[PDB]
This record gives C-alpha cells, structure tokens and sequence, in this order.
RNA sequence: GUGGGAGAGGGUGGUGGAAUUCCCGGAGUAGCGGUGAAAUGCGCAGAUACCGGGAGGAACGCCGAUGGCGAAGGCAGCCACCUGGUCCACCCGUGACGCUGAGGCGCGAAAGCGUGGGGAGCAAACCGGAUUAGAUACCCGGGUAGUCCACGCCCUAAACGAUGCGCGCUAGGUCUCUGGGUCUCCUGGGGGCCGAAGCUAACGCGUUAAGCGCGCCGCCUGGGGAGUACGGCCGCAAGGC
C-alpha cells in the first residue's frame, strides 16, 4: 500500500441527514476500495476562490489514507459519482518540505 | 515496481554464498526479473517506445553477462540458464 | 425609463474602435455608444478623440436616463482607452472604481496569422 | 524593489495546498503566480511552490485569475 | 548491492480553469468589422458592446529560467497508476565480464497515404475585396483538405553544435541546475560565458576541444551535368535508399 490524502469539496448547502449520508457513501467507498483511514481533518465549509457549481463556497473534508496502489484511481472514479460531490482530489502523500524553519 | 522484499528474495536465492550481491549469476537473475517485468509492461502499452529502449539495453547486458559466464565456466552457465529458463 | 442612478460603465477598446456600454448594477445595458455611433466612419473611430466623444455620449445619455455613480471596467488595449476613462472622469459621473478585465487566454485557440509569433 | 516574500513568512511547509494566506501571499493582485525576483525562493523552492499553488487552485482554494483594480 | 535525489523522459486512465466559437435567455440600439486608406462581409429576422445558462473542441497563461529530461526526433495545467534512463554517498559484492560496430532490427519533427471517428480556432487549394503598370502575390472578408483521435503505412529535414562513439591526458576565472560534505568553502554530475598552453586559412575552439593521444565506424576527392539516367530495393501512392 501507499499513503494518500483525499480531498472532498461537496455541496455547502447540505442539511444534516444529507451530509451524514454523503459521509456514509464515502466510508463505504473507502472500505470497498481497501483504504484504511489514519486520520481526518474536516474544515467543513469555507469561502471559495472562484465559483464552483454556481456556488460561492464549499464543504471541505480531508482523509489521510493508506490503500492499494492499483485501486486508487477506481476509488476516485467512484467517489465522484455523487452529484452532491463537487470536486475530488487524491494525492500520494509526501513529507513536509519547508523553508525558513 | 519491484519491492525491497522481491529483489532481496531473488538474491538470497541466486547468491554464490552468503553476502553475494554482485556475482555474474545474480546479476543475470536480476536483469531477467527486471526484463520480464518490463516485457509485461510492453504487452500493454505497445506504444511506450522510450521504455523499449531500456528493454533492449537490459537485454544486451543480460546477454553479455551470459556469454561471459559461458566463456568462463560452462557448467554454472548451463545451470543458470536451466534455472531462469531462457535461450537454453 | 427606469431611473437607474448607479451602475457599470464598460469600456471596450480595440485598435479599431472603442465602445462604452452603460449597464446597471446587474449588467443589463442602459445605453451605449461608439466610434461611429458618433460621426466617425473609417479608422477614424480609433482615435482617442473618438473615444472621448463616445464616452461622453454614453454618459450624457445615461445621465438623462437618471444615473450618477458608475463603476468602470475596461476591456482591451487600444489607443484612447485611457482617453475614454478620462472622458468619464469628469463626465459629471462619479467614477467609483476603475478596473481592468481584458480577457487573456491560457492558450486555447490558434491565432489568426496576423497575431502569431 | 520593495522587500521579498519569504522574508516576511516564518517557517512553512511549501507543500501545503490546504494552507492559504501563506499561499495567497505568493500571488499577484491578479491570480498570477509570483516571479522568483519577487518571491525570493530557490530553483527547487519555487518549483515546488508552483505545483503547490496549482494543486490548491484546482481545489478552489486559490484563484486562477483575478480582476485588476484601478488602471 | 544497499541508501538517498532532481527531472515538460515514455504509456495509460482521469480531471481544471482561461479564451474562441456556436446555441438559449435577459437587457439594449444602429452600427460593428476591418485597413495605409478602404471595400467585400456581418447588422431591423435587432447584430456589436453587456449579463446569465449550455454544448463542443484545441491548446495549457503566471510559475518559465541564461532552467530541466531524453539516444535522437522531441517533451509543459493538475492527478493517479504503469515504466525507461541518469546522479550521488558507503567502497559491500562479481573479477577485464571491456571499446567500437559493416549487415540486421527498432525509433524517427512536419507534411503526406489508407480506414474509421472527430472538427472549436486556424487554414494550402479555392471564392471574393482591395492595392497596383498588371497582382495567378504581399493587406482584408469567407473557405476545403489538413491540423485533433485510433489503427496501419510513409523514413524525409538547415533530423544543426552543419562538430560520430569511448578513454586518457593538458592553467584558471565566473554564472547556474542537481547531489554529497566538517556547508564564506571543498567534492561529484550537467548547463553557459571569458581565457593558459596548444590548435586554426581566418572566424573561431580551448577540461562541454576544433588541444595532446589510442581504438573503431561513417564519409570526402574541382564546378556544372544531377541526387538526373539506367539497374536494383522498399512503398498503396506520393516518393525513398
Ligand atoms: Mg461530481
Ligand atoms: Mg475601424
Ligand atoms: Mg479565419
Ligand atoms: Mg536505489
Ligand atoms: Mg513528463
Ligand atoms: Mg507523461
Ligand atoms: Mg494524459
Ligand atoms: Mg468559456
Ligand atoms: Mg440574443
Ligand atoms: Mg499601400
Ligand atoms: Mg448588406
Ligand atoms: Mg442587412
Ligand atoms: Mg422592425
Ligand atoms: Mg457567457
Ligand atoms: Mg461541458
Ligand atoms: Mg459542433
Ligand atoms: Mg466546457
Ligand atoms: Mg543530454
Ligand atoms: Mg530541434
Ligand atoms: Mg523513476
Ligand atoms: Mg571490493
Ligand atoms: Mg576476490
Ligand atoms: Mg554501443
Ligand atoms: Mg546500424
Ligand atoms: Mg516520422
Ligand atoms: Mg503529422
Ligand atoms: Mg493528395
Ligand atoms: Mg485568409
Ligand atoms: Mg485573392
Ligand atoms: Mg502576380
Ligand atoms: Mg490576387
Ligand atoms: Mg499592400
Ligand atoms: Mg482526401
Ligand atoms: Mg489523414
Ligand atoms: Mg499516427
Ligand atoms: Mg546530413
Ligand atoms: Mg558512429
Ligand atoms: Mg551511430
Ligand atoms: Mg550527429
Ligand atoms: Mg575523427
Ligand atoms: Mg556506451
Ligand atoms: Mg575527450
Ligand atoms: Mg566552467
Ligand atoms: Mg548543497
Ligand atoms: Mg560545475
Ligand atoms: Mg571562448
Ligand atoms: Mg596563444
Ligand atoms: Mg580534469
Ligand atoms: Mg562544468
Ligand atoms: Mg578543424
Ligand atoms: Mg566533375
Ligand atoms: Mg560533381
Ligand atoms: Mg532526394
Ligand atoms: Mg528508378
Ligand atoms: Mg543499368
Ligand atoms: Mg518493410
Ligand atoms: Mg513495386
Ligand atoms: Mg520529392
Ligand atoms: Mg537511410
């Protein structure tokens, strides 16, 4: 396995049932694609840069995972099928490279 | 790729002794490993030509190493070939 | 005949001509004018003066239409753009914010041979 | 000839596409990503900062382009 | 071998914004476009300019560099996978396993061919407008192949550093990419510039040689005739050797 990060920007207008349900679909996708989750940081909704889906802001999740290399893509494929998911970004996770320590 | 594990296992196999890494036999095994990996790569991707270059080279090396081993000790050559099973 | 009174002024400035379009806070136009909306016919619509007279047409028109404050926006690089904004400076209109919008692409489309290299 | 970007900032992960005002501090008054002349990074530094910014833009975190004010 | 590294190196699948074009709608009116000046074109079936929505294609602004990678041709948004090369440090393993390379095999920009898709912007040919002594042209308005994709052919080039590959040897200075150091600095590996000795017809080259050497391949033998003729070979053809 390798350790990726998964960003999810989804519909800022979600009520609670709806939100916990998109979250549920996410859990399920991850299990079904083989990713163990080593962390979550959900900053929730934030003011955007440029409109996305005609919307001014977006609801933010971040998931640090470790999963099967060859499956990563299919996972993203799947994560994206929700209309209520706006943008999905997966990344092989690197190590902090800083400057001015 | 090729894991740490896998490379290890193939040497911890073909080594003339404990600690052997650079033996003619071993290199030949590696190069075959690597080769087969890449050939299967170009089973799909018949369009990745720049990797093909590499295949050609890795093949050349394998061949010289073999030829040398033959020149030197025909015995371990037959044995090696009759393990990896290629061109003999 | 709505009495707008606050709005946008759009200066579109090409090597060949200039157009002011006055619109409302929502962008729907209120009035407008140009090189050859005023007299001028050929190239002559490019001259900056053309731009002044045009800008002032667009103002005066909009001003009887009831407008005072406007927000300037400017598309294109071309002679007497500045002159057009100038015209607006004292048009009688309060020029609230000038702004530059000229579309640049990120290299999509293949230019007409005139604009290549 | 004002003063250079990195000089302001403290230590920062140059890989953070989540982290903004640190990031936005690298862009023009238009979206435009900033010249080394202006940012004062290194070959490698600027190089990573690029992909970082771009990664972030795609995320809707940073602006692809902006309007220019006055003129 | 082990441990690090940088990279538009290759293939695949995905996806992101900006702009063009077209379609829908709002508002709005008389011209826009275009040039040296113009006209053709477009516009009351309401254009242009403006706002909102939508489709589709092609290419990736800033970063971008005097930068990087690649054997060459060449390679630029971001993501993930598949993979090639290459550099360094430790000085661990094999023990001359090396260099070159006629044939052969593979790659090979663009244009071009075949079959089937796709077709926004562009645009040979072509249709027009103007300029001109005329204008089978330079400027302007249209426009088809084609540019894009898949597959299969084509095999050319100012395919340029007009500089074959390998190794060893011969002052330095300086700018830079990328490693490793005890890190103003030393040490590798690339990219540039000045310049020792030397070379050179000159211009120039000069540790990235065009210097001093050895190996090996390719090639030259006055200008035309001519990369023509004939023959052979490949090619569907164009044509190539
Ligand atoms: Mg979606
Ligand atoms: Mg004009
Ligand atoms: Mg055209
Ligand atoms: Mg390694
Ligand atoms: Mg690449
Ligand atoms: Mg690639
Ligand atoms: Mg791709
Ligand atoms: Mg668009
Ligand atoms: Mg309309
Ligand atoms: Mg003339
Ligand atoms: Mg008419
Ligand atoms: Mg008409
Ligand atoms: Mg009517
Ligand atoms: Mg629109
Ligand atoms: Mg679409
Ligand atoms: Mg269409
Ligand atoms: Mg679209
Ligand atoms: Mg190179
Ligand atoms: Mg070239
Ligand atoms: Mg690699
Ligand atoms: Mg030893
Ligand atoms: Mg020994
Ligand atoms: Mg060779
Ligand atoms: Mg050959
Ligand atoms: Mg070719
Ligand atoms: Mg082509
Ligand atoms: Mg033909
Ligand atoms: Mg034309
Ligand atoms: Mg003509
Ligand atoms: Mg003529
Ligand atoms: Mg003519
Ligand atoms: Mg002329
Ligand atoms: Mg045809
Ligand atoms: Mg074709
Ligand atoms: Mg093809
Ligand atoms: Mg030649
Ligand atoms: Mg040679
Ligand atoms: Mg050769
Ligand atoms: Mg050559
Ligand atoms: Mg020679
Ligand atoms: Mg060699
Ligand atoms: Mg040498
Ligand atoms: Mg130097
Ligand atoms: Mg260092
Ligand atoms: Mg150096
Ligand atoms: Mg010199
Ligand atoms: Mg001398
Ligand atoms: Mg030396
Ligand atoms: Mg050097
Ligand atoms: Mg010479
Ligand atoms: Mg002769
Ligand atoms: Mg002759
Ligand atoms: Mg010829
Ligand atoms: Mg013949
Ligand atoms: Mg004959
Ligand atoms: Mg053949
Ligand atoms: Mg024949
Ligand atoms: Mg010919
Ligand atoms: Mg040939």
């Amino acid at each position: 396995m390798r350790r990726y990060e998964v960003n999810i920007v989804l519909n800022p207008n979600l009520d609670q049932s709806q939100l916990a349900l998109e979250k549920e679909i996410i859990q399920r996708a991850l299990e079904n694609y083989g990713a163990r989750v080593e962390k979550v940081e959900e900053l929730g909704l934030r003011r955007l840069a440029y409109p996305i889906a005609k919307d001014p802001q977006g609801y933010f999740l971040w998931y640090q995972v470790e999963m099967p290399e060859d499956r990563v893509n299919d996972l993203a494929r799947e994560l994206r099928i929700r209309d209520n998911v706006r943008r999905v970004m997966v990344v092989k996770s690197q190590e902090p490279f800083l400057a001015n320590a | 790729p090729i894991t740490k594990e896998e490379k290890q296992k193939v040497i911890q196999e073909f080594a003339r002794f404990p600690g052997d890494t650079g033996s003619t036999e071993v290199q030949v095994a590696l190069l075959t490993l690597r080769i087969n990996r890449l050939s299967e790569h170009l089973k799909v991707h018949k369009k990745d030509h720049h990797s093909h270059r590499g295949l050609l080279m890795m093949v050349g090396q394998r061949r010289r190493l073999l030829r040398y081993l033959q020149r030197e000790d025909p015995e371990r050559y037959r044995a090696l070939i009759e393990k990896l099973g290629i061109r003999g | 005949k709505r009495q707008v009174a606050s709005g946008r002024a759009y200066i579109h400035a090409s090597y060949n001509n200039t157009i002011v379009t006055i619109t409302d806070p929502d962008g729907n136009p209120i009035t407008w004018s140009s090189g050859g909306v005023i007299g001028y016919k050929g190239s002559r619509k490019g001259t900056p003066y053309a731009a002044q007279l045009a800008a002032l047409d667009a103002a005066k028109k909009a001003m009887a239409y009831g407008m005072q404050s406007v927000d300037v926006i400017v598309r294109g690089t071309g002679a007497g753009r500045e002159q057009a904004i100038r015209a607006l400076q004292a048009s009688g209109l309060q020029v609230k914010s000038i702004v530059d919008d000229t579309p640049v692409p990120h290299n999509g489309c293949r230019p007409k041979k005139k604009f290549r290299k | 000839r004002k003063a250079k970007v990195k000089a302001t900032l403290g230590e920062f992960d140059l890989r953070d596409y989540r982290n903004v005002e640190v990031l936005k501090r690298f862009l023009s008054e238009t979206g435009k990503i900033l010249p080394r002349r202006r940012t004062g990074l290194s070959a490698k530094e600027q190089r990573i900062l690029a992909k970082t910014i771009k990664r972030a833009r795609i995320l809707g975190l940073l602006p692809f382009t902006e309007k220019l004010v006055r003129k």
